[PDB]
DNA sequence: GTGTAATCTACTGACATCAGAGTTCTTAGA
DNA sequence: TCTAAGAACTCTGATGTCAGTAGATTACACT
């Protein structure tokens, strides 16, 4: 879908006393579960897309919060951005003593009628004025037959959640072990889009996992100027970029409101609120003093208009890799302007690739920007794992330094080594042969943040304090290398460290 | 390498 | 299609269970 | 490092005489000099400057003569660079209507860094002579220059109008009594201390490269 | 004049980013 | 016998960017 739509989910649970209080082991429980679900995937939501759409809603109960439609139905939460109020009107319901607590107040298996609970639910999304990208109900009931007893209530329920369907709200399900069986082909097969335990999709709503998910959106758009007039448009897209902890917002003691930061600039001898235009900007050299204005600290630093300009071609070989600036964008095509465009892109790509070439450009991202110069190394698809696109096929931008930046390194000579003290080293890298895989590590900070925002956030009873994956795993490196640390210490170097 | 000048 | 997109956040591709050094 | 220069700059008259097809000798020099001084005029270098003139009509010096230490002018002391010194440089300067010896201008600068040497700090020196090879000279004290430039531990470049691949019978014998000079101070490596004032305008181009450390 | 288009130009949320300022460590150090 | 000049890293604040929303301005038009 298009950019702005928000993703928006409602979870919707069976209140019923039949499956509500019960369980065949005493190990977990269905409501107990389904709760945890959704206070589960609701604290992913909140540390990843604080901008998507959370509800929650109890049917079959016996007291009532709807806006028509009424019978047996409690939406315990409306669509809302989420946060920590809804995840704390989530937890007074668990455990033990939250199945009394919930019987105190919504009471507990009456009867219900699916094809009023999809209603409820549709005129909940109507409600809500954001645009919205993907729709989703989550339908936490073990009823396999949703007592269709009447084939005639059944029927109602059937055909309007056709008419889900076709406005094109989506609707998805899990079962939940069921004593005995659960089996989609009796009822639920023409609701969803053999025969089950309990679903291994609903282990992946307790992966409790954190990131900003942030979606395909542009940098820039630039024109690829190949001389004075041929010009293509081209996005520049961001494909890794640090993740920093979020700003922290400034707050007044003793209320916790917000405050704003309100810097003023005042001449040190008099009242002078001085304003943009009355001081300029200046440098010290040679003992005197240069002085010039705000418009002109940024008329230097100009030399062009926001473009990509073509300088040649080059070897792949000869762009040496020990060299390297600021991390890597990508440049993929753009009909939003210069239509057809994408003719000419595609076959540049194509040919490139032949030639084992770059191409050569100086790079401005910006109008009040130097260029920089940027070899477009030509790129390839890996879609061999299934049409899981493990990389785009267009250019890479890679920066080269310049002169300035290749910084002066001391003197020093050696050619050490003999073939034996190569030789066992040959050794001790081949036992610590691993594979790594870029997603294979986490931010031990970042992640470690979290979790203290959130024992501050619930009023949690303890940090989570999950332990990080850089530290190496030491007792593993002694035994899997085993001793050979001894072999540098005897054939290497003397014994007076 | 050059000085003087060429520092 | 569903086998890369993740239930919790759809249409993003599904994050992998963190890995590191393991031989 | 804590560097000295000491810029010897020939200010004759024939120098302002040439071929056609290029700047004068004299202004060719000055320009050089001109698009050097702007560089440690930005860089933050330790590094102490001095201007020493010579084919001066008058003279200004430590150790003054009547034919030896004569049209010679100590223009500007052993200190860090500034704009005044390139101003002068740039819009002051002027040919002398007479003629002199760069081996005199060389021994008087020379002692200059004798002097100043000893009373504040440095690491490396250098000595520098522009000039059109005008001066006349009975060839003196050049083993004792020779050994002295090792005993002061001070290098010696040298700066020329024409190429090392219409100049006079006077430019082609001093060169070879320069070339002579820096075989005498470091033998096959001592040629590469002396620049034509056509390559060394097509290298001084630009400001220097930001300077620092890891 | 009076009334209905079509469409330019704004503002905002959000994301990257240079600069600028706060902070701990090496050498040269009376 | 030690006191600043030179690093280094993180963090904060502004400027510019993109996508999308919707208002007011400006053309277009009446027999």
């Amino acid at each position: 879908y298009k950019y702005s739509g928000r993703d928006s989910l409602i979870f919707l649970v069976d209140a019923s006393k039949a499956m509500f209080e019960s369980q065949s082991e005493d190990e977990l429980t269905p409501f107990d579960m389904s709760i945890q679900c959704i206070q589960s995937v609701y604290i992913s939501k909140i540390i990843s897309s604080d901008r998507d759409l959370l509800a929650v809603v109890f049917y079959g109960t016996e007291k009532d919060k709807n806006s028509v439609n009424f019978k047996n139905i409690y939406v315990l939460q409306e669509l809302d951005n989420p946060g920590a109020k809804r995840i704390l009107e989530l937890d007074q319901f668990k455990g033990q003593q939250g199945q009394k607590r919930f019987q105190d107040m919504m009471g507990h298996g009456s009867d219900y009628s699916l094809s009023e609970v999809l209603w409820v639910c549709a005129n909940l999304f109507s409600d809500v004025q954001f645009k919205m990208s993907h729709k989703r109900i989550m339908l936490f009931t073990n009823e396999d037959n949703p007592h269709g007893n009447d084939s005639a209530k059944a029927s109602r329920a059937r055909t309007k959640a056709g008419d889900l369907r076709d406005t094109g709200i989506f609707l998805d399900l899990m079962h939940l072990k069921k004593p005995g069986g659960f089996d989609i082909s009796l009822f639920y097969r023409d609701i969803i889009s053999v025969h089950f335990e309990e679903s291994s999709k609903l282990e992946d709503l307790l992966r409790k996992v954190r990131a900003k998910e942030t979606r395909k959106r542009a940098l820039s758009r630039l024109k690829l100027k190949l001389n004075k007039d041929i010009v293509i448009s081209v996005g520049i897209y961001n494909l890794v970029q640090k993740a920093l902890k979020p700003p922290p917002i400034k707050l007044y003691r003793e209320t916790n409101e917000p405050v704003k930061t309100k810097t003023r600039t005042f001449n040190t001898s008099t009242g002078g609120l001085l304003l943009p235009s009355d001081t300029k900007r200046s440098q010290i050299y040679g003992s005197r003093q240069i002085i010039l204005e705000k418009e002109e600290t940024e008329e230097l630093k100009r030399f062009d208009d926001p473009g990509l300009m073509l300088m040649g071609f080059k070897p792949l070989v000869l762009l040496k890799k020990h060299h390297y600036l600021r991390p890597s964008l990508f440049v993929y095509p753009e009909e939003s302007l210069v239509i057809g465009s994408s003719t000419l892109f595609s076959a540049l790509l194509i040919k490139c690739l032949e030639k084992e070439v770059a191409a050569l450009c100086r790079y401005t991202p910006r109008r009040n920007i130097p260029p920089y110069f940027v070899a477009l190394v030509p790129q390839e698809e890996e879609l061999d794992d299934q049409k899981i696109q493990v990389t785009p096929p267009g250019f890479q931008l890679v920066f080269l330094p310049f002169a300035d930046d290749k910084r002066k390194m001391p003197f020093t000579e050696k050619i050490m080594a003999t073939p034996e003290q190569v030789g066992k080293m040959k050794a001790i890298v081949e036992k610590l042969r691993f594979t790594y895989r870029s997603d294979s590590f986490e931010n031990p900070v970042l992640q470690q943040h979290f979790r203290n925002l959130e024992a501050l956030a619930l009023d949690l009873m303890e940090p989570e304090q999950a332990v990080d994956l850089t530290l190496p795993k030491v007792e593993a490196m002694n035994k899997r290398l085993g001793s050979l640390v001894d072999e540098f210490k005897e054939l290497v170097y003397p014994p007076d460290y | 390498k050059p000085r003087g000048l060429f520092s | 299609r569903c086998p890369g997109e993740s239930l919790i956040n759809p249409g993003f591709k599904s994050k992998k269970p963190a890995g590191g050094v393991d031989f | 490092n804590k560097a000295a220069v000491v810029l010897c700059m020939d200010v004759g008259f024939t120098m302002s005489n040439s071929i056609p097809g290029i700047e004068s000798p004299f202004e060719q020099a000055k320009k050089v000099i001109t698009m050097f001084v702007q560089r440690q005029v930005f860089a933050e270098n330790k590094d102490e400057i001095a201007l020493v003139l010579f084919g001066t009509d008058g003279t200004d010096n430590p150790l003054s003569g009547g034919d030896q230490y004569q049209n010679i002018t100590v223009h500007r002391h052993l200190m860090l660079p500034d704009f005044d010194l390139l101003e002068d440089i740039e819009s002051k300067i002027q040919p002398g209507s007479q003629q002199a010896d760069f081996l005199d201008a060389l021994i008087v600068s020379m002692d200059v860094i004798q002097h100043e040497t000893i009373g504040k700090k440095f690491e490396k020196r250098h000595i520098e002579i522009f000039t059109d090879l005008s001066s006349r000279f009975s060839k003196s004290q050049l083993d004792i220059i020779i050994h002295s430039l090792k005993k002061c531990d001070i290098s010696l470049q040298f700066f020329l109008p024409f190429s090392l691949g219409g100049i006079t019978e006077q430019q082609k014998e001093g060169l070879e009594i320069v070339k002579m000079v820096m075989i005498s101070l470091e033998g096959e490596d001592g040629l590469d201390e002396i620049y034509s004032f056509s390559e060394s305008l097509r290298k001084l181009c630009v400001f220097k490269k930001i300077e620092r450390h890891s």
